[PDB]
């Protein structure tokens, strides 16, 4: 799909899917316990672009193998937390020859990454 | 691409054994384990120091455990997607 | 015996600059390395 | 017992930061590293895994190449260290 996938997840979480097209980015808690997300970040570096950030909650729980979407302002989703979040100020995740998605943890570290690079 | 250069450049590689690079043969793999090389990460150790140079590397490679011209290529690569990846 | 095992690394890396050759560290694994991309290049005169 | 330059080395991956950026290269060692070609972090991290994590070489390494006293090569290893069993 002209992209490869490149993914490091070191927690309970990963970043499961990213959307080719920039509508939504896509959280599994791949294990059997929840897990705290409370000011989590999301961190999306696109090319030379400049970062743009997501701050969860400073309350959000990802319940075990539960999944939540967070959605582009324009992808035209539904907002219904936990699983389906929009973030209202940001049109797009952005797009491009090189996606890097990476989730940040409440004092600052990398917990998981998703890369998408294209030829 | 290969099955092969696609699982190794997926995820991290933690302490897979050398032969999990692309371009390890079973020949390859072993010549690169006796003279100290058993994990793919003192292979990128390696790719490293030689600050990811691909002449280099390949030369490194074919002088220390044999390898021919594609499995180096293929190694390199490997190495290469890695690291853009995951340093 | 051999003019290029007894260089010292740091003479080894001043025959790297001095030719221009491309080049990262001298350390233990590439010591072997450039002795002989050093080797090749006086042979080129 | 832990630095902010160690704690925001090994909070993310590496990339292409200067060898100035590892815990324990201070400002004299860090230009002695620079002359003898390890220019960026991750030149220092794969003489590290060449030398297979191991403490003892790597320390005697850096103290003899560069001239690192103990606090510096101890907090260099425990970042490098650190960050390889988080991110490699």
């Amino acid at each position: 799909s002209s992209f490869s996938q490149h993914a490091r997840t070191s927690g309970r979480v990963a970043v499961e899917e990213v959307d080719e097209e920039g509508k939504f980015v896509r959280l599994r808690n791949k294990s059997n316990e929840d897990q705290s997300m409370g000011n989590w970040q999301i961190k999306r570096q696109n090319g030379d672009d400049p970062l743009l950030t997501y701050r969860f909650p400073p309350k959000f729980t990802l319940k075990a193998g539960q999944v939540v979407t967070i959605w582009a302002a324009g992808a035209g989703a539904t907002h219904s937390p936990p699983t389906d979040l929009v973030w209202k100020a940001q049109n797009t995740w952005g797009c491009g020859n090189s996606l890097r998605t990476a989730l940040i943890n409440s004092t600052g570290e990398e917990v998981a990454m998703r890369k998408l690079v294209r030829s | 691409t290969s099955q092969k250069h696609r699982d190794f450049v997926a995820e991290p590689m933690g302490e897979k054994p050398v032969g999990s690079l692309a371009g390890i043969g079973e020949v390859l793999g072993k010549k690169l384990e006796e003279r100290g090389f058993d994990k793919a990460y003192v292979v990128l150790g390696q790719f490293l120091v030689l600050k990811k140079d691909e002449d280099l590397f390949r030369e490194w490679l074919k002088d220390t455990a044999g390898a021919n011209a594609k499995q180096s290529r293929d190694a390199f690569g490997a190495l290469r997607e890695w690291a853009d990846a995951f340093l | 015996g051999d003019n290029y095992a007894d260089l010292s690394d740091t003479e080894l890396t001043t025959l790297l600059r001095r030719y221009n050759i491309p080049h990262g560290p001298v350390v233990g694994s590439t010591r072997r390395l450039y002795e002989k991309k050093i080797f090749e290049y006086e042979t080129q005169r």
